[PDB]
């Protein structure tokens, strides 16, 4: 034990020295050659009503016109974001839900929560209705989020400190990703769909390879547990939000931290993050009941989106980049442009 | 999916009848329903439309005050109550299905129909030809003409192409003027510009012979074409 | 505990042998991607109201 | 209007969906929700049974009221990530055991008091009253004839009799409330013979309902 | 001299109309306020809105400038102002009865479903009764200053005063005492606060509604008018200024709705 721990310490010293070896320049010294974007103002264009309890997640379609939301009513709702119509309303067998997803082809939806099961629903039948195609079981802690890869492969992360890759038609797992110590909070797929990232309650993130299962890299730096994560549009960076009122931008190739987003006037945690196409705006929810907009390259600017009366718990951006949607703990979804 | 009708037969002048349709195998109470008519030797003619939740009813122009349409959800049954008949009402009747929301495919399943025999600001659609002789292995094109623009401000275009093989009920080929139906081979297509439209078929096969129709759904009433014959 | 220590040590060994480059290279690449596509971002450059689907 | 016919059919569909959502939302707000909590070997299996993986939910009816009680003992994670979603519940049932006043795990009773203090002063439950159940009193009555309470309460200087011990213990539970102006605490000595338990819970719920009504009207 | 008095009178009317317009706006903006209590609060606000628009302006010149108006305006004015005053009182009694059933029997009050038609029926019954207690007995006056003619017989004033003032006071007092007894069985602070609030409500109502009815029935007995009659006549209308301040503004759903605006 003593020799193994000493060698582990030596290896950690090697890793820290390798990370600190190539740190020659930082963003703040070379981003001073760009004009600031200026004041950014957005206006509520539509308002979607109908949920009754708090709202916990949502996900855009790939045609940038259809939308799905989940609340603790025990209801999953599909919206037309152009004319504020309702297309489908799906009832649940367990109302303690925390996540949802929207299949990339547009055929299926998924949900889960405090019951240790992920349910998969088929939207296009010959009988007019929506039915439960599949029930994936096998975890022992609650589910955090789930994201489709295609019509036949799904990825889940739980509070067991484990992630899993599932083959839908068979119903059994294919590979399990272990190595975390605390609860896993969220994950984000790569645009080219070969890797992903995962953040945990132990204040650390890890990069996973889908088809073999070996963790490639790990990242630390936050002072407390991690709450949200996403990829940069080119699939070569990522941004994390935590419970100590700070956001951070990491790059895979540099294998260390790049930049931080914090302000003195904020004392609450971050509940979700997202990006925009050119990677020039970073949108982040908070507990102050409102959302902020940061300039990614400079991190000394902001726009504000206010109009909710409780914690902003989810937000999202389309594939064509022409709208933003937010949902909060007071049952209303809002669309901004 | 199964729609079975009853009520047809022979009726003396005057009199009345009640035709019924029975569904089995799908969520009946989410689909709007239509009654459509076909003359013994002529084309098709829309008759009546009833909505979901029984909120809306539409009749044809030559039936108002004579025909009445009704539905019942607990037993999944459709009724047409029809009175004061005349010699111009000897035909066959089909019951058809549709469902409207963003991206759906109306007019997908057609019943089998039943026979009944007794002893204007509308839009006009014209089937230009009457009959075309062709040989298998080639490609064919058919066209029909309109009397008004069918494109709408939101981008849609409400033209429908249907097929009818000998001795059978029709089926949907192309809905909303460009989109392919469910279960139809990937060798049909259609296009067209304002008031003039063209369907095309490639590599004609056997059992691909019969009468083709084009319909519009821009506003009520619904008007069918004359009917093309391909042989 | 010996197995756990071996797993930690071998994982550290695998992660230590990872190719690295200059951080300024990553900063330059982010610069390039942010500036090359900024002409297509509707949330930075307001689109004319006529072709807007959300007025 | 500037719409087609298909779009009007879509609008009808949306209105029907809205009507159904509102009906279900009216229906699902007339039932009493209870959250059940305890410690290890707290004797709450009897509490579950006598009252007519992941979360386990049970339903019953009594005197024309519909009770849903949620048991969440099988979750093995930190409560900070999970407890906020029970914020709107009507009451909390809490189970403890009297017979374990001297056992060692340091003491069972001490850790039970720390748990009670932890969930009695939390910020999500500042307005929700608490029902308390005292279990396994018979073995406690048999054990006191051999060991005094001083083994766990060195400062206790009363009789080694059942009634004084029970009243004492109830007092150091009911002492832990720091919000006496907002929420009350009800107690009961668990009788495992008949259906008095459901009657006690029913009375406590009725009081909670009445006082909430009066609070809302500014009265 | 008349100018300042008319100025103040108009100021009071404007305050009343604004005070009830706020409540009507709050009800119509929000959709979560479809409880029985909110329906009744809307009814009270509607009934007390029109007094500040109709009755007071027409009354201004009637006693300040000129009676060029004749009977065709007098009958309208008397019927409208008697109807509105009576409707407001019956709305108060209805709100009190609802609040009593809230705590008398809570289980049966939580699990009832009716939500549209019976409530509208109750409001229509309120208005029908409020007309029928005055209309028939004021229209048929024949010997009739722009005042009702049945002042010539004081026992008609006695029956009208009794049926419209005595019974509501008894009902409000009975319901409030039952609320106190239901609750009472820092406890002392709760008991004293509840007693103080119920006493305030009942006292304000009785003070505003007793003096003009009593002074009118005692004066018409033998003395078939000093400033005291005018101060009592104006004291009846001062209630409609206070009614929005106590019931709508003490509730919490309405308070949140107001804060959202
Ligand atoms: N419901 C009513 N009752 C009060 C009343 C009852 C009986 C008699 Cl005899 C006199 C007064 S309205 C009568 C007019 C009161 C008013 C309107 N404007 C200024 N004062």
């Amino acid at each position: 034990l003593d020799q193994l721990r000493q060698e582990a310490e030596q290896l950690k010293n090697q890793i820290r020295d390798a990370r600190k070896a190539c740190a020659d320049a930082t963003l703040s010294q070379i981003t001073n050659n760009i004009d600031p974007v200026g004041r950014i103002q957005m206006r509520t264009r539509r308002t979607l009503r109908g949920h009754l309890a708090k709202i916990y997640a949502m996900h855009w379609g790939t045609d940038s016109r259809l939308l799905v939301s989940a609340s603790q009513d025990g209801k999953l709702i599909i919206w037309d974001s152009y004319t504020t119509n309702k297309v489908h309303a799906i009832p649940l067998r367990s109302s303690w839900v925390m996540t949802c997803a929207y299949a990339p082809s547009g055929n299926y939806v998924a949900c889960g929560g405090l019951d240790n099961i992920c349910s998969i629903y088929n939207l296009k039948t010959r009988e007019g209705n929506v039915r439960v195609s599949r029930e994936l079981a096998g975890h022992t802690g609650y589910l955090s989020c789930c994201r489709f890869l295609d019509d036949n492969q799904i990825v889940t992360s739980s509070g067991d400190t484990t992630c899993a890759l599932w083959d839908i038609e068979t119903g059994q797992q294919t590979t399990t990703f272990t190595g975390h110590t605390g609860d896993v909070m969220s994950l984000s797929l790569a645009p080219d769909t070969r890797l992903f990232v995962s953040g945990a309650c132990d204040a650390s993130a890890k990069l996973w390879d889908v088809r073999e299962g070996m963790c490639r890299q790990t990242f630390t730096g936050h002072e407390s547990d991690i709450n949200a994560i996403c990829f940069f549009p080119n699939g070569n960076a990522f941004a994390t939000g935590s419970d100590d009122a700070t956001c951070r931008l990491f790059d895979l190739r540099a294998d260390q931290e790049l930049m931080t987003y914090s302000h003195d006037n904020i004392i609450c945690g971050i509940t979700s993050v997202s990006f925009s196409k050119s990677g020039r705006l970073l949108l982040a929810g908070y507990d102050d009941f409102n959302c902020n907009v940061w300039d990614a390259l400079k991190a000394d600017r902001a726009g504000v989106l206010a109009g909710h009366d409780n914690r902003v718990s989810c937000l999202g951006v389309t594939d064509d980049g022409m709208a933003v949607a937010t949902g909060s703990w007071d049952s209303f979804l809002k669309i901004w442009n | 999916v199964q729609l079975v009708e009853s009520g047809g037969g022979l009726v003396q002048p005057g009199g009345s009848r009640k035709l019924s349709c029975s569904a089995s195998g799908f969520a009946f109470s989410s689909f709007g329903m239509h009654w459509v008519r076909q003359a013994p030797e002529k084309g098709l003619e829309w008759v009546a439309y009833i909505s979901s939740g029984s909120g809306t009813i539409y009749y044809a122009d030559t039936v108002k005050g004579r025909f009445t349409i009704s539905r019942d959800d607990p037993k999944n049954t459709l009724f047409l109550q029809m009175t004061s008949l005349r010699s111009e009402d000897t035909a066959m009747y089909y019951c058809v299905r549709s469902i409207y929301y963003y991206g759906s495919s109306p007019f997908d399943f057609w019943g089998q129909g039943t026979t009944l025999t007794v002893s204007s600001a509308d839009i006009v659609m014209t089937q230009a030809t009457s009959s075309v002789p062709v040989t298998p292995g080639e490609s064919v094109s058919i066209s029909c003409r309109s009397s008004k623009s069918l494109l709408h401000s939101n981008g849609n275009t409400y033209l429908y192409w249907f097929l009818q093989r000998p001795g059978q009920s029709p089926q949907l080929l192309i809905y909303r003027m460009s989109n392919l139906a469910s279960g139809v081979p990937d060798r049909f297509s259609g296009s067209g510009s304002g008031t003039a439209f063209t369907l095309t078929i490639s590599r004609l096969e056997a059992e691909d012979v019969g009468v083709y129709y084009c319909m519009q759904h821009l506003e009520y009433p619904l008007t069918f074409g004359a009917g093309t014959k391909l042989e | 505990s010996i197995a756990q220590a071996r797993k930690l040590v071998e994982q550290l060994k695998m992660e230590a042998n990872i190719d690295r480059i200059k951080v300024s290279k990553a900063a330059a690449d982010l610069m390039a991607y942010c500036e090359a596509h900024a002409k297509e971002d509707p949330l930075l450059t307001p689109v004319p109201a006529s072709e807007n689907p959300f007025r | 209007c500037t719409l087609s016919a298909e779009d009007k059919a879509a609008v009808e569909r949306s209105k029907m969906i809205d009507r159904n959502l509102r009906e279900d939302g009216e229906k699902a707000a007339r039932e009493v929700k209870l959250l059940l909590l305890g410690a290890g070997e707290s004797g709450k299996s009897t509490i579950v049974k006598q009252m007519k993986t992941g979360i386990v939910e049970t339903h019953f009816t009594f005197k024309d009221l519909h009770f849903k009680m949620f048991d969440v003992g099988a979750q093995r994670s930190e409560r900070k990530k999970w407890i906020h979603c029970f914020e709107g519940v009507t009451a909390i049932i809490f189970c403890v055991a009297l017979s374990d006043y001297d056992l060692v795990l340091m003491n069972r009773m001490h850790e039970s008091m720390k748990l009670f203090d932890s969930i009695c002063n939390n910020k999500w439950f500042t307005d929700t009253s608490i029902i308390l159940f005292l279990n396994k009193k018979d073995l406690f009555e048999e054990k006191i004839k051999k060991s005094p309470l001083t083994i766990c309460y060195p400062e206790y200087a009363g009789s080694n009799t059942y009634e004084e011990a029970a009243a004492y213990i109830q007092c150091q539970f009911e002492d832990l409330n720091k919000r006496k102006d907002t929420k009350e605490i009800y107690t009961h000595f668990t009788c495992s013979t008949d259906t008095k338990n459901v009657q006690f819970v029913f009375d406590a719920v009725t009081d909670v309902i009445i006082k909430n009504n009066l609070k809302d009207c500014g009265l | 001299t008349r100018v300042t008095l008319a100025f103040f009178m108009s100021l009071v009317a404007f305050a009343i109309m604004l005070g009830n317009a706020l409540v009507i706006l709050a009800f119509v903006v929000d959709k979560n306020l479809r409880h029985r209590s909110s329906y009744f609060f809307l009814n009270l606000a509607i009934s007390d809105f029109f007094v500040g628009v109709i009755s007071i302006p027409l009354y201004i010149p009637h006693t300040l400038f000129e009676w060029d108006f004749g009977k065709e305006i007098c009958v309208f004015w008397l019927t409208t102002d008697y109807l509105l005053c009576t409707a407001s009182v019956y709305n108060i009694v209805l709100i009190s009865y609802d609040r009593y059933l809230s705590v008398s029997n809570a289980v049966s009050y939580r699990t009832q479903h009716t939500g549209v038609l019976k409530i509208v029926t109750l409001m229509v019954a309120v208005w029908v009764l409020a007309f029928l207690v005055n209309g028939p007995m004021i229209l048929v006056s024949e010997s009739w200053e722009c005042e009702p003619g049945f002042f010539s017989e004081w026992y008609i004033l006695a029956i009208t005063s009794f049926l419209e003032f005595v019974i509501p006071v008894i009902l409000v007092a009975y319901f409030n005492m039952n609320i106190y007894w239901s609750l009472w069985k820092v406890e002392l602070l709760r008991a004293r606060r509840l007693a103080k609030s119920l006493a305030i409500l009942l006292g304000v109502f009785a003070v505003c509604w007793a003096p003009y009815s009593l002074f009118t029935i005692v004066l018409s007995f033998y003395s078939s008018k000093s400033v005291w009659y005018r101060i009592a006549f104006w004291l009846q209308w001062f209630n409609s200024f206070v009614n929005p301040l106590l019931y709508p503004l003490c509730h919490k759903r309405f308070q949140k709705a107001f804060l959202k605006i």
